[PDB]
């Protein structure tokens, strides 16, 4: 024969933490903490990631025909790679500012390639074929796609120079390599010179990188090496060459505008046309809940990685139901 | 809790109503159920969404680059990157940790006063023509039915 | 909101109030004169001003130059710097953004207490000299003038 | 406090407790003093120690050294490194000082409410069986012996 | 007879938000973020900045024709430079690692100009004027003032060695440039021989420079490049210079003393006398409030910048007159 | 027959500050901030640290014969040193990248001194005998403990090369010097073949380094000077040497294993066997309290640095005695 006042008790068993008392039942609670992710690689905000293959960023722009796959595409938010990659440095050696180019081949807006110095109709009086068993394509031993090799011509190596003049209205990235053979006989019989010089010219940039010979080690087939280098040119700038030989000349040079510099993920997850705002080296992530936990390394505008065990926020009150 | 209400004097809750969050039980003649509530619910819920959502909808971001990939030569800068990453990770972990558990103390004491409102919403008009005990349920001398037991909801009654 | 009083029990506050935020008027004989309990008013503000300046002054720094200037090879550690600046921007945005909402809610529920204490402070003293009608209003069976309010205005009474 | 009982309803600070500061009790007449419930004071081993522990051991860090070392042509990176350091110092200092300023108000209040209910417990039974005195004092007319302070602490009393 | 207690309720419209309630109407408020900069920019911690105007940091140190304005001001806390004026590298060429040197000159205590090596009668068997360049001020074309050009004299160009002791107890920066001619017959027209021999050596710092020579892009009637370089002399350390040619030798030097860093500011804002606790391109800042709304870049004791909008606290009450 | 109930008020005259008021006298306060450094050096991460004495890096890896201290050393988690070094480098010279290796010698599992090329008949066609007055260990003169002096033999300096294969599985510390002679005649007195090149090659990239004939300033006996260079050899590679003169090889190589980078502590405090979880260049710390104010620079998993006076947290109620 009474009137009471009371509160809600639910069918829900959810433990939460408070600064006062931890781990108690509540009628409503929101998980806040993010412990969940996609498990597949997605496209970040309108634009896709670079579907690479088995080469590398190095393999992509050095142009080993073992990834003749990469040529056509235009734009990507971030590149992909595996830990597996075989083909990058086709003819063994180091790549100049490698990992700096990885910070300037990430953020990609538009790509258009032009054969800057062709095999046919660019260098007369100098042999335009170049073959090494370190750089092979299924039985054949043909060179890269976007760089070409010079040796001497008819027992000789006549004088030369190449002065390109950019006008494409947007910036262009250029690629080349210097030669270092082990054997003196290998050096002498190839470039027919004793002290040869290399001139690389720009309004700011210039390095007189010299070949030098010794007893460099074996990465199968080649005891010698070829080392690759680069520089940038904006509209109205001039890259000038003056060589004697010993040089893998700039051939196909990549044109790109760009402004910012994003990132490059390397993983294994399959490409899906999923529109995701953020990506981990394991999958893709939301942007709803302000903080997440899968990996410290992420790409985009993301919920921030936390070490938390349980950030289950309470949206209800205590539970003593039944009857 | 901080009020002898939730957990306290009101002891346990009810497996009752589907809709509202608070309310009242009665026995007089007909009904013996729990009449939800809107003014206490549709404003305590109203605030909670404003709350929770504000913890969700405020901290923004622009396009950020997290990865760098350093080398065995430039190792000094590897620890610079590393030192930055788990600089923020430490803060974000520790903050989002502390704000939750500290804000779980709000949401719990939010009901702890919000319910106490309704127990003190019964006393503040009709005074002692009802026996005042601990449980949070008072009897009534002149017994009032489904019309005027419904007049408890808003607080419309004859005399003290 | 919480403690019943501000914007809940007492419907609105008074624009007649000048000498403070809290206190008493007087539905008495003689005349009218808007009064305030200077102590609880000069107490709350002290907390408020500690609160305000505690937010401010506890914050300090040291000479920080934030311009960096990197060239066309420094593109990696140019946006590594971005991770520094943006991190710190996003941090301070979020942290402060929650600091306000939170301590602004704490402000009022501290006020809602400061009026409430005063209510139960009066409801303690006189005991059953008076009846209770919801507004802070105390209708009594006792007859009273000045010096009787003035007794209540400084925690004193002849008999309860 | 935030609900105003410690120096709000009870304007004192007596020599009781020693550890366990919240547990109920009533007083009755057995003599003097108060006691815990041994549960609401485990809420002191929770409430407090895991407020502390959360603010303490929830913070975990990684292996690093802010020490870097830079030559003469590295005043760009040094500026950057020692900028990052300065940042995090500022950030933590502010946030720490805040929490120590915030939570301590909260816990100087946390004691305020849970010790208050001890009063609301007796009122829920004794009501008018005990005449009111402003010290936090009740004075019951009837006569009980030195076996009453272990009675309503439990909750059960005879004639409300 | 009644007695009622209530609160304050003014004529405020000024609102604030809370966690559980937004747009709450309030009485008494305080803005904790600082949005407003005074438009101007003055001194920092008392110490006055470095005014330049249309001049740059290149010609101020190098001695540009236009940079005659700045002679005898004591010091600075940070540098005042305009973003646009284009007056930078006069005779074309890449200034050294310089963005670093912008940083170390951005906060400097003791700064007094002295002449390093007099252009007249300080070099036996050597060369004077040589002034020609498209570098001009007031009708006539003048060479630098802080640098000294040594061309050819009559018959030969002798090889040499010279240095500058650091007997100061404050550190000295030395600039030196190296000329790269377009015309291949321009070298012998001034500097004589076929090759370089440009050598610089401190008690640690060591580099051997070479004029790598080819035809260059044409600007204001001067094609080639001059590469200006710098080093800061710690006490005892003496920079040695050896040239068979092409070294543009130091003429003026600076004695400084600096450990900590600062910055430059790229805004067009006016100079006016005052104090400040901080600085933005937009205007000047005061360290007052805990945070500031204006600009992500600052100098000195700034409040920590925020990109937020609303950051004002409530001192007053949730208010209604009920009138 | 009264009911008077209340709350604690013990002996503590302790104080605390809050947002709503300050100077709050408490019942039992607890510090949240570690202010306590044991003013003593410790073992860190279970493992002891290294020793040097006066010597700083250079007086270890090069083995300056002034600290006989260091003969047999096992493994360190981090490095101790002294900010006093009067003897750390014998023959004056610049140490290329002398901070980068200081970052790589911090955390290391293993290190071994081993004769890379055995002093016995590794160099025919070369005269050792090379010592200097700049580093003499009491009485008659000496040179480093870890390197040699490949001075020219009899009346020749022949063409040669000498290799070191990737022997000891894990990493090895490969260094090498370059001799820069004082007089043109002092050059010929030793290294014969003039203007001759010096190169050192690993798998890729051969660093080109040139001898500057320098008559440079005097500081510490025989001031021709020499240039120190270094690298780290992995597995899957080799190192090669070549010289027509001006070359210093080492006589000791250093087998290592590392991945994580710690840092340097410059502290004079004596060394003890403590197992503390946080180490600062002030003393050791009790790593419990989440924020530390001992010293900004912190080696080890440490609390976070703060400029706070204290962080005194409350566990109890308000203390208002007067019995």
């Amino acid at each position: 024969d009474t009137i009471c006042i009371g509160y809600h008790a639910n069918n829900s068993t959810d433990t939460v933490d408070t600064v006062l008392e931890k781990n108690v039942t509540v009628t409503h609670s929101v998980n806040l903490l993010e412990d969940s992710h996609n498990g597949k690689l997605c496209l970040l905000k309108g634009i896709a990631p670079l579907q690479l293959g088995n080469c590398s960023v190095a393999g992509w722009i050095l142009g080993n025909p073992e990834c003749e796959l990469l040529i056509s595409k235009e734009s990507w938010s971030y590149i992909v790679e595996k830990p597996n990659p075989e083909n990058g440095t086709c003819y063994p050696g180091h790549f100049a500012d490698y990992e700096e180019l990885r910070e300037q081949l990430s953020s990609v807006s538009s790509f258009e390639r032009f054969e800057m110095f062709p095999k046919e109709s660019s260098w007369p009086n100098h042999t335009v074929t170049g073959v090494s068993a370190s750089c092979s394509h299924n039985g054949k031993s043909s060179f890269y796609k976007n760089l070409l090799w010079l040796t001497g011509k008819n027992g000789l190596y006549p004088n030369l120079s190449k002065s390109y003049a950019n006008n494409k209205e947007k910036e262009v990235l250029v690629l080349w390599g210097v030669h270092h053979p082990p054997n003196i006989g290998d050096q002498r019989a190839l470039y027919h010179t004793e002290n040869a010089y290399v001139s690389v010219v720009s309004s700011h940039y210039s390095r007189k990188f010299t070949p030098e010979i010794a007893k460099r080690p074996k990465v199968r087939d080649q005891e010698g090496r070829i080392n690759y280098y680069w520089t940038l040119l904006e509209p109205g700038d001039t890259i000038i060459f003056e060589a004697n030989g010993n040089l893998i000349a700039p051939r196909y040079a990549f044109a790109l505008s760009r402004g910012f510099g994003s990132g490059i993920i390397n993983s294994n997850a399959p490409m899906d046309e999923c529109d995701a705002k953020c990506q981990t080296p394991q999958g893709a992530i939301n942007s709803s809940l302000p903080f997440q936990n899968v990996h410290p390394v992420t790409i985009g505008e993301c919920p921030k990685y936390v070490r938390s065990a349980k950030l289950r926020m309470v949206t209800g009150l205590r539970n003593i139901p039944s009857i | 809790g901080l009020f002898g209400a939730i957990a306290g004097f009101i002891e346990g809750g009810w497996t009752g109503m589907v809709d509202g969050w608070y309310g009242y039980h009665h026995q007089n003649e007909q009904g013996s159920g729990y009449a939800a509530d809107q003014k206490s619910t549709q404003n305590a819920i109203n605030g909670i969404t404003n709350k929770v959502n504000s913890v969700i909808e405020k901290m923004n971001t622009q396009f950020t680059a997290v990865g760098k990939e350093f080398n065995k030569l430039e190792r000094r800068m590897e620890n610079l990157n590393k030192k930055v990453d788990d600089g923020f990770i430490d803060i974000w972990t520790y903050n989002a940790e502390l704000l939750v558990l500290l804000e779980n103390e709000r949401t719990l004491d939010f009901h702890d006063s919000n319910v106490k409102n309704l127990y003190e919403k019964v006393k503040s008009q009709l005074k002692n023509n009802a026996k005042e005990i601990g449980n949070g349920c008072f009897e009534f001398y002149h017994k009032c039915n489904d019309e005027c037991m419904e007049s408890v909801k808003n607080g419309t009654y004859d005399y003290p």
